[PDB]
RNA sequence: UGUCCUACGCCGGCAGGCGCGGGUAACCCGUUGAACCCCAUUCGUGAUGGGGAUCGGGGAUUGCAAUUAUUCCCC
């Protein structure tokens, strides 16, 4: 794997402040408008439940509404349930993954899944 | 005429005869 | 007994001047001058490939006609008409940045200077050397 | 000895100033010659190809055109330039000359001396 | 004028039939990943008269128009310009044109669907 | 307005309507659409390969459709023009340039069926002092009723311009032993009226 | 103002059919379920078919 | 069916415009391109450059429409 | 003397149809330079009589929605038009008009009428001011209907239409409007 | 119509950023340099330089928040 010609262990290691400037336009302004306390306090239990994982097997659920969170890279191998509105759905968080929101993971609705008159007389 | 039409009339014909009869530092110290 | 700019026809104006400036080499051309639309309005690059000379001619005949002009003014002169999709048309303003080199470049020409009251006008250079071109072109023109 | 008048379209108002001269006619320092639309050019020398060079030797014409569009704009320029000629000959030169110059005038296109009374109509609730 | 004796009515370019019998800057954007604007900066960064028509470029011309479209930002060609700026897995600034346009696609829409991201799964829902 | 209200349908349908007439989509759509409820409509033998009458087959637009169903078809046509480009576009059914008004020629019992698509409304307006709407209709219903073997239903799908022309039709169709009535499917839908009078001769 | 238009164009259909039989039988011998309340229009319906509309002729 | 006008003059062509269309009456782009089996653009550049040899009269020209005629 | 355009003469312009000489208005108080004038023509009955029939023609261009106003374009169609004219036939194209309009006038036309299913026609006479009328409105639709796809100018399909309608020839589309419309009304006497 | 309308200068190719002024108004935007239109160039009857939908990538702006694309720009 590699995420715009970087490997995930210096991703690991890249700083927050020039992070920037491989994500996206929209990417960069949120992060510059900078995550608030609900962001913060998810990063925090997310690291905690990576803390006391057994270290063969990954970790527990950690469930979650915060759909306008962003993955980091940090959060690879976390093992996430975001809300839909109804329920929780449980993802990986894959390398790959580090572009889209949460949101985007659990879909919010379902798909749309939707005899002639002959006169005998 | 009119109103509008007439003002703006006006204004070009007074703004012809300016331009018509067209055709420094200021004096700081009062004193020839 | 002059003949003045205003006497002559704009567009042969515009193209003895565009003439001239080219034939002047003084202007200072930009790099990006091939690979530019002049305006978000546009569709393709202009096929006349020295537009940055026709612009200039076109820039100075306006500052002579309609001076104290910015670039802002420049942007307003040279829009149009920009076809939205399957949307309404509506009018968008030139670029910003070919106004204010095609202003910066007549400027390092000592062809046109700042005033105090606003933007971009002439200087006597710039009068004079309008009046002669044009003297020239009225010669060409008028007397055949 | 001078005189200036007015002429107009719809909202294009032109103001004619007519004075002694040798026969030089501008419109916003411009010639006739040059004011933008050529397909409409014969609308411009109307009273210069009916009245005669002769007759537009002595005089010269300056006049000063706003609002309105391109056509609007002519139809004003013509009708200021035969109000220019209808008032210098009435004020300084003979009554039967502007007689005969009004008629012919007339007879060729009415709107050579009135104003045309058609505008945009309002919309009402 | 009249025909040369070196007329191609058909060229090969990248994969792609080119119909000579039309102008250069558009039998230029006769190739998928070519418009009109980017063939136009593309024959003009390459020296190459607009008027003249396509089929009839000797072979000289063809190779080095060939030379700047693999190879726009060694020839002035701005960053801003191209189709693909900051690719996803290696970010570099390219431009594919004929077969890397769909196959480039098609794993765009594989990584959309290898993650189960809303995108991917309602676009491969659409058929 | 309408293409009945122009004049005589010959004169009407020339060389330049014919051509814009296949060029027309929506023509091309709407005329196979109703030619599929016409064959429908009428109950032809189901798995029989049936053989109908084309009283107004124009392209041969319905009339290709049938050639699909794999039913053997005789086309009839007042604008020799739209013969013409019929002929032009291969259709497998016969061709005959023929007025219906003046009276189909085929054996009293020889089709099992009638395909008739936007044609009769044509027969209630009188383009020559000569031509009378009501006799018109008559003679061409009472030479279709015998033509048609005695039984077999005849769909004519009809766009009427006002009740009058309705009434005119429906009424020469009965008097002539045409039985049956109208199937108008959707109709409270306008772009969807369509009015099929399914006339069974028995 | 088309709405009364188009209710009695069909009333005066219907009444020339019904002024068409008394003549028919001496020289001789519609969308009613279908139509919608909400909207103008043609709701298909579960126990009846595709909306059509039947006129037998006499 | 579909047009095929020619793109870049052939042989026969050339020779058969070249003493042919200096009298025709009627010179267009329009009209020898539909009798010539010739494209606009070609046809075009054709008509200037027989004005070019001095051929051909122009009567008047236009941004949509330029009209020639024979010289005598 | 007053020439349209500059150049084209009114004086040799004459009419051989004496129902349409007070309806077909070229003459030296109708001659005019152009044919913009901007006049009050339809605020009357019986006053776009008087309009000159070239400022007719050019009314008459500005059809089909995309062209609606663009008068100017119409009176370079009009005036390429008449050159063309000109330098085909080698005669004033002011005659070749007003014979197209002789010619491409219906004189005898149809009337539909009905009392109750029962809807023929009625064969009428055209007044000459609905002569004018159609013969003006036909030969713009020959020409419209003409050109619209093909390398031919809007210009040129226009002046061959009235090059051939003054002719009188079966190809015009006027001609053969008019044909077809006194046909019927012959049928339907 | 406007205490968000904006002149002007600089940077960027464009969305757009920075600074410094005017306007509580026939005073400033604004002599409201609008579009059709006019002139000149290229295109040539070809689902094509007509037509723009739906899509892939990137940049910017408003907001606590743009994911199911807020909006704008480029290819
Ligand atoms: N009296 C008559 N006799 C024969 N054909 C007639 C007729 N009146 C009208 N028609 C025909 O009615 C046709 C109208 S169009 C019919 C074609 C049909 N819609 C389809 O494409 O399948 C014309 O082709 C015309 O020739």
């Amino acid at each position: 794997f590699t995420y715009r010609g970087v490997d995930l262990d210096q991703l690991l290691d890249m700083s927050y402040e020039q992070l920037m400037q491989l994500y996206s336009a929209r990417q960069r302004r949120r992060l510059n408008r900078g995550l608030r306390r609900k962001q913060h306090s998810l990063l925090k239990r997310l690291r905690k439940a990576k803390k006391e994982a057994p270290p063969m097997e990954k970790p527990e659920v950690v469930k979650t509404h915060l759909r306008d969170m962003i993955i980091l890279p940090e959060m690879v191998g976390s093992m996430v349930g975001v809300y839909n509105g109804k329920t929780f759905n449980q993802v990986e968080i894959k390398p790959e993954m580090i572009g889209h929101y949460l949101g985007e993971f659990s879909i919010t609705y379902k798909p749309v899944k939707h005899s002639r008159f002959i006169p005998l007389k | 005429v009119g109103p509008r039409l007439s003002r703006r009339i006006l204004q070009q014909a007074r703004q012809q005869q300016e331009e018509l009869e067209a055709e420094r530092e200021r004096t700081t110290r009062l004193g020839p | 007994p002059g003949v003045t700019v205003k006497d002559v026809n704009q567009q042969e104006f515009v193209r003895a001047l565009a003439a001239f400036l080219k034939k002047s080499g003084k202007l200072k051309v930009p790099e990006w001058v091939d690979t530019v639309k002049l305006a978000k309005h546009k569709e393709l690059a202009p096929y006349d490939e020295n537009w940055f000379y026709t612009r200039a001619a076109s820039t100075a005949r306006h500052l002579y006609l309609r001076g104290g002009a910015g670039v802002g003014s420049m942007t307003k002169i040279y829009g149009g008409r920009q076809r939205n999709g399957v949307m309404p048309s509506h009018f968008s303003r030139g670029s910003k940045s070919v106004a204010r080199r095609v202003l910066q470049a007549l400027e390092g020409l000592k062809m046109v200077e700042k005033d105090q009251d606003g933007g971009r006008k002439l200087t006597p250079q710039g009068q004079r050397d309008l009046d002669r071109i044009a003297g020239q072109v009225a010669a060409a023109n008028k007397k055949h | 000895q001078s005189v200036q008048v007015f002429g107009r379209k719809k909202t294009a108002t032109a103001v004619a100033h007519c004075k002694r001269g040798n026969g030089l006619i501008k419109v916003n320092g411009r010639p006739l010659e040059m004011i933008e639309p050529r397909t409409l050019q014969y609308k411009l020398l109307e009273p210069v190809l009916l009245l005669g060079k002769e007759r537009f030797a002595g005089v010269d014409i300056r006049v000063r055109v706003k609002g309105g569009g391109h056509v609007a704009q002519i139809y004003a320029i013509r009708q200021s330039i035969s109000k220019a000629l209808v008032a210098y000959y009435q004020k300084y030169v003979d009554e039967a000359s502007k007689k005969e110059i009004k008629d012919i005038l007339i007879q060729y296109d009415r709107t050579l001396l009135v104003a045309d009374p058609r505008r945009c109509e309002s919309k009402k609730f | 004028l009249v025909i040369p004796e070196k007329f191609q009515h058909i060229l090969r370019v990248l994969n792609t039939n080119i119909d000579g019998r039309r102008k250069i800057a558009f039998a230029i954007t006769a190739i998928k990943g070519v418009g009109r604007r980017y063939a136009h900066v593309v024959l003009r960064k390459a020296d190459i008269d607009l008027t003249k028509r396509a089929g009839e470029l000797t072979e000289d011309e063809v190779e080095r128009v060939i030379t700047i479209m693999q190879n726009p930002r060694q020839y002035k060609i701005p960053d801003w310009f191209l189709n693909r700026q900051k690719d996803v897995k290696d970010g570099k600034y390219s431009q594919v044109l004929a077969n890397g346009l769909d196959n480039k696609l098609r794993e765009d829409l594989e990584r959309l669907k290898k993650i189960r991201a809303h995108r991917g799964l309602r676009h491969f829902w659409g058929l | 307005r309408r293409p009945e209200h122009g004049g005589p349908p010959e004169l009407f349908y020339d060389e330049t309507e014919a051509r814009k007439y296949v060029r027309n989509s929506r023509m091309i759509d709407i005329q196979t659409r109703m030619a599929g409820r016409a064959l429908e409509l009428l109950y032809l033998p189901e798995n029989k390969p049936c053989y109908l009458l084309d009283i107004g087959c124009g392209t041969g637009l319905s009339g290709s459709y049938l050639s699909d169903e794999g039913h053997y078809w005789v086309g009839l046509d007042i604008s020799p023009a739209m013969l013409d480009e019929a002929v032009d576009r291969e259709i497998e059914g016969d061709l005959l340039l023929g007025d219906m008004g003046q009276g189909i020629p085929f054996k009293p019992g020889t089709f099992d069926g009638c395909i008739s698509i936007s044609a009769v409304q044509w027969l209630c307006n009188a383009n020559k002092k000569s031509e009378n709407p009501a006799k018109r209709l008559y003679c061409f219903f009472a030479s279709l009723f015998s033509v048609l073997v005695r039984g077999s239903r005849a769909v004519l799908q009809l766009y009427p311009e006002n009740s009058e022309q309705l009434e005119l039709i429906t009424t020469q169709a009965t008097k002539a032993g045409f039985s049956g009535g109208m199937v108008v499917d959707y109709p409270n839908s306008a772009k969807a009226k369509k009015f099929y009078l399914c006339l069974f001769s028995g | 103002r088309n709405k009364k238009h188009q209710k009695l164009k069909h009333q005066k259909e219907a009444e020339e059919e019904e002024l068409e039989i008394p003549p028919q039988y001496q020289a001789g011998g519609p969308g009613a379920e279908y139509k919608a309340k909400k909207a103008k229009g043609d709701v298909k319906k579960k126990g009846r078919p595709d909306p059509y509309a039947y006129i037998p002729l006499n | 069916d579909k047009l095929n006008n020619l793109v870049l003059f052939d042989k026969a062509t050339y020779d058969k415009l070249c003493k042919e269309v200096p009298n025709y009456k009627l010179i267009t782009p329009a009209v020898v391109s539909e009798r010539l089996k010739i494209r606009g653009s070609l046809a075009r550049a054709a008509l200037q450059e027989l004005l070019s040899k001095g051929l051909i009269k122009l009567v008047s020209k236009h941004r949509a429409q330029v009209i020639y005629t024979r010289n005598t | 003397d007053i020439k349209l355009f500059g150049k084209w003469s009114t004086d040799d312009v004459q009419i051989n149809d004496i129902s349409l000489q007070d309806y077909i208005a070229v003459k030296e108080k109708y001659a005019k330079y152009l044919p913009h004038s901007a006049g009050r023509y339809a605020a009357k009955r019986f006053r776009k009589a008087q309009c000159p029939i070239v400022e007719r023609l050019t009314n008459s261009m500005m059809m089909h929605g995309r062209n609606n106003g663009k008068k100017l374009m119409t009176v370079r169609i009009v005036k390429h038009a008449f050159e063309i004219i000109h330098l085909l036939t080698g005669e004033n194209p002011l005659q070749v008009l007003v014979n197209a309009i002789i010619n491409s006038g219906p004189r005898e036309d149809s009337t539909r009428i009905g009392r109750a299913g029962t809807v023929r026609r009625q064969a009428v006479d055209v007044s000459p001011l609905r002569r004018v009328n159609q013969a003006i409105w036909l030969l713009c639709t020959g020409a419209r209907e003409a050109a619209f796809r093909n390398i031919k100018t809007i210009a040129e399909c226009l002046a061959d239409e009235l090059i051939n309608a003054a002719k009188g020839s079966s190809n015009s589309y006027a001609i053969k409007k008019k044909d077809e419309l006194e046909r019927v009304a012959k049928s339907n006497r």
